[PDB]
């Protein structure tokens, strides 16, 4: 890549700010067949839990206008398998690709166990605390509760801790502040909103889980609102996500206050969406008077109040 | 290159009640070799991002074309919008995808049974075409809800060493009823079975031929990514406790009973 | 119309369940040029405030994927003008069209003044309390506060009181229950979610108000989730809205638990969307084994737990 | 019927840098009589629900066609997707809409001044065509950012009793500069003015001819409904305190100064 696209975030020295979002890229195996994963700034792999999980019954996905619903249920092979097979595979093929490990769980002790171990993996450069799984969340809706968790995990993590916020709250500001004061090195947002779809013939919800998480271009305006809201009073970097489908969106996230950008749902529509964005980015920057993304971050940051 | 391409629509005609047959032309046909593989097509609507998975019904190597048969829904579905495409229109395609039917590992002296029904019938056509090139007996049992829905009969009976039997639930054409009735009549000793259809029908087939080693079942599921990364299209392996199988990567087709890889 | 489409709701004897949503139909004058407003079950006119309001600076609208943002700012000519000109116009031309009056304000006393008067209008058959304006809301996020307001307005209203809920909350259930216990005759939901859009050239938000309300097909899954959630434990009817664009959507709202359906944003895309839905509805019902919407409501209601 | 119609695209060509000229054919042309009215076009993308408001540049009564000139943005805009339409393609149209330019209330002995710039120039063409049919003096002053953007010159100078003056900011063709420079040169006594262009240019015109009674300004704003129901496209009347004017219904064109109806 080139200098104009590089950003420095805690634990993350990215060649470009394009990072596939958690749960949308597996552990990189499938998309490696499509293109050189080294073209990416980093990857946010699927949620890892202390114990392997099958997940929710099927159907697990549904389509909505400019978005989709999912209720996978945090399926993953467990920490042991992820530590011995998944992460090593990425480290063996793509040694220089920094990876962000997504961590989830049903209770504090579960989060703690994973955070304390997952950092041993040479290629894991940061942890993304998933306190926001929709269908996670019972930890992302109360500031004091979220803070308690973050503090505990921070005390045991060997790598920087990024916290993934939920958009399903009345006021995200108190939650963000609390999490920052508790020791979080950065934030990532947003996880999905909650939605439902009904099958007219059966009169029953399409998803077996009834409710699911809503993602895609449809939620971009909400993601921007929240990122912008949180950026106005947090002193730690934010990696934004929610409806990014092209380079223009990436730039819009920057205007909102993000430092790097994750792409989720778009990979399903177009498996080459990430490399495309990376390629179109410099042209777009030229057109909008942007010398480097590093300069854009600072410019948006000082143009506050 | 070899994974995605903007294929051209050679033709598109409605061949049965709300069932269309689209013929696509493109280099992707070169990678095709196994029957039962699918194509992940993109709907010509920016508000519908999820690609629709449709099996390949057949392909012409020399003509560089592939043919897919698919059913449409109402005005709000993507298949509906897909069926509006004229000659020359472009279709965003991802494929071939999935594990196909194991063909080149059978003798020219075996008794083959192919059971199909509804929209599960299309991929089974390329299966017979590939097995005809090998040799031995093929007995295809096709079931439909009504004659109005019946597809591919003319080309199935136009195959050598093939014995075709059609059944229809209500709108009668062949033997009145479900495919389960036809299964009861067959006398010969089957050495391999290939099925693709409604979950109910697949259950009857797997139950009747419980211990038939070469029992291949082509499955359907709600998908998203289509390559095995999203974990949406999941199924259970040899019993609940084991591995999780993805219908898009490990499948569509799996081994016998209520699923074995 | 015909019997299969008629629904009886408190104060509302609708010929069909299609009602244009508040702020998307003005006071009916403009769309009357397009078609006979008598084809509609009812109309939800623009918010009325004690004092006339100009609203927010422009731009007031923006487009998003399968939706749009708006920050009108509650512009309306005031109660006096609405009582003497707007409502009388509808009563003179369409005497048999029941109308739902949307009420808003900056404080309890404002809501109270409007609710006490607006009911005098012969054609106003119900009041829709707007405690949910995004950009309203400071009343729709706390159960006790919402309840206090509802109780006061209920004591002064001469017509049934329907309360419009906000989707921008952590848990809508407590708010719904509180509002029901306070005397509300029914509920309508949802109002808009909050979003933002940035102009790449100016690096500034497109809307002058910065934030706006997000509506359109994009928010349908969220609307259904909430309606379904609330319907499981409220004993009063719900008029649903959020992303309805066709008859299929109308039916989906019914499966979720709504009794009638409002259509907002779709009118902008297609000014005849309402009459079209009304016409296509009977065919669709035939196809899905529905004899009457009145029977559908009861069926969905008893198919609970 | 008379409000919306699926018009047919007769032709679509790019006439200047990123500016297209589309010719539409349909019965809606019959309702057209006033210049400055607009059409609310629907983008061929289900994810883009807001119709784009574009003024009518001209129309042919006998041929039953109307012509619109419009600028496109990048791949993500609707105008971009609109410009991809070929001959025979259908366009969902809402119109004529808005209050047009007051034409049939002027003598055949008046000195008319028409000032335009950029994409505000198109509706002014039908204005001149309608005024040519009346009689007297017309002096059109058109300004552009660059020659690369210059439109409609050939047909403007092809009008009788018309005096055309072109100006260009940087990419020079005519007199170097802004339209404000041309305004300074004119000697004759103007009796009516018609303007349509960038807010900055409209400000200069309204300021220079502050007390010209017949000062007509065609305005632009972000719209949604396009008929006056949403209250999105609002402006202030004779000073902040008064009435709120909707650019889609009361406008596009209004009376003098910083807006009077
Ligand atoms: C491996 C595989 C092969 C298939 N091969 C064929 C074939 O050859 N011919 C054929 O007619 N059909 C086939 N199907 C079923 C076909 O994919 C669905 O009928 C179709 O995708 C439904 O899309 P829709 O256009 O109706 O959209 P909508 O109903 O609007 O639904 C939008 C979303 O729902 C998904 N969806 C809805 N219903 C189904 C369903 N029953 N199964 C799977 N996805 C669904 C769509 O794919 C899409 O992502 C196959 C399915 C799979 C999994
Ligand atoms: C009464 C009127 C007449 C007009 N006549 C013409 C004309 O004859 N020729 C011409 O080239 N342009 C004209 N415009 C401007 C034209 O409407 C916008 O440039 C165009 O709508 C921008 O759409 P987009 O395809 O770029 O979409 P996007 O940029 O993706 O934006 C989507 C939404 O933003 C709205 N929007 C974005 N920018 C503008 C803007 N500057 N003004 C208004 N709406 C905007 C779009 O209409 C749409 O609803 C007119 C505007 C108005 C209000
Ligand atoms: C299929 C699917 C699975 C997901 N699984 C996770 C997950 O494991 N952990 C997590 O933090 N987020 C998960 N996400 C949510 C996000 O990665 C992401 O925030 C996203 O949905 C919002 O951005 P997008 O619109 O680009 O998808 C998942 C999303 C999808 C669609
Ligand atoms: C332009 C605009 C103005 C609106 N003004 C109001 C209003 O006056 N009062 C109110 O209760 N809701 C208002 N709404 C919101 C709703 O009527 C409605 O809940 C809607 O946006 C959600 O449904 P929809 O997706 O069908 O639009 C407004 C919506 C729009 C788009
Ligand atoms: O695994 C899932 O279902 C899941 C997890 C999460 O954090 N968010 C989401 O949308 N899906
Ligand atoms: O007038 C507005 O801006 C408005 C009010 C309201 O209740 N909701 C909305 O989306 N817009
Ligand atoms: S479609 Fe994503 S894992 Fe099968
Ligand atoms: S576009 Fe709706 S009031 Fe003008």
């Amino acid at each position: 890549e080139n200098n104009r696209l590089s950003v420095k975030l805690p634990g993350l020295d990215l060649k470009n700010p394009i990072i596939p979002a958690s749960g949308c890229f597996g552990f990189g195996e499938e998309y490696a067949k499509y293109y050189d994963l080294n073209k990416l700034g980093s990857i946010m792999v699927k949620a890892t839990t202390l114990h392997p999980r099958f997940g929710n019954p099927t159907p697990r996905v549904a389509e909505t206008a400019s978005g989709m619903l999912n209720a996978i249920g945090l399926q993953n092979p467990g920490l042991e398998v992820i530590m011995t097979e998944k992460l090593p595979w990425l480290n063996e093929n793509f040694p220089e690709l920094p990876i962000i490990a997504n961590v989830a769980g049903s209770e504090e002790a579960d989060y703690v166990a994973v955070c304390a171990k997952i950092g041993d993996a040479a290629n894991v450069k940061a942890i993304e605390l998933n306190i926001s799984c929709p269908n996670g969340q019972a930890f992302g809706t109360d500031p004091e509760v979220a803070a308690a968790l973050v503090k505990a995990c921070k005390a045991v993590s060997k790598v920087p801790l990024y916290v993934k916020l939920s958009p399903n709250v009345t006021d995200i500001v108190p939650i963000a502040k609390a999490v920052e004061a508790a020791g979080a090195d950065g934030l990532t947002m947003i996880n999905t909103l909650m939605g439902v779809r009904f099958d007219l013939k059966t009169r029953q919800p399409i998803l077996a889980n009834i409710t699911g998480g809503l993602s895609g271009p449809a939620i971009k305006p909400v993601a921007l609102k929240l990122i912008h809201q949180v950026a106005q009073d947090v002193d730690i970097p934010i990696i934004g996500m929610g409806g990014v489908a092209n380079a223009q969106d990436v730039l819009e996230m920057y205007m909102a206050g993000a430092s790097a950008v994750a792409v989720g749902t778009a990979n399903f529509a177009d498996p080459f969406v990430c490399p495309k964005i990376i390629d179109k980015l410099p042209e777009l920057m030229d057109q909008y008077r942007i010398e480097s993304l590093e300069s854009l971050i600072q410019e948006v940051k000082e143009g506050k109040k | 290159s070899q994974l995605q391409e903007m294929m051209t629509v050679v033709s598109q005609r409605e061949v049965a009640y709300n069932i269309f047959e689209m013929v696509l032309k493109g280099t992707l046909v070169d990678e095709m070799d196994l029957p039962g593989q699918f194509l992940h097509l993109a709907v010509p609507n920016g508000a519908m991002l999820l690609r629709r998975p449709i099996s390949i019904s057949s392909w012409d190597k020399r003509a560089k074309t592939c043919t897919i048969l698919y059913r449409i829904g109402d005005e709000t579905t993507g298949t509906y919008k897909l069926s509006k495409l004229e000659s020359g229109a472009k279709v965003d395609v991802m494929g071939p995808l999935g594990n196909g039917f194991p063909v080149a590992e059978v003798t020219s002296t075996d008794k083959i049974l192919i059971i199909g029904g509804g929209i599960g019938v299309p991929p089974l056509y390329e299966l017979a075409k590939q097995l005809e090139k090998t040799g031995c007996q093929m007995t295809i049992l096709l079931g439909f809800a009504s004659e109005n829905v019946k597809i591919l009969e003319n080309e199935f009976s136009n195959l050598k060493n093939v014995t075709l039997k059609i059944a229809t639930d209500d709108g009668s054409y062949g033997t009145k009823g479900h495919v389960g009735m036809l299964m009861n009549e067959i006398d010969f000793e089957v050495d391999a079975l290939y099925t693709c259809g409604a979950p109910a029908m697949l259950k009857a087939v797997a139950k009747k031929y419980d211990q038939l080693e070469r029992l291949y079942i082509s499955m359907e599921s709600r998908m998203a990514c289509g390559i095995g990364a999203c974990y949406a299209c999941v199924e259970h392996d040899k019993e609940d406790e084991s591995h999780a199988l993805k219908v898009c990567e490990d499948g569509p087709v799996f081994l016998g009973k209520q699923l074995s890889l």
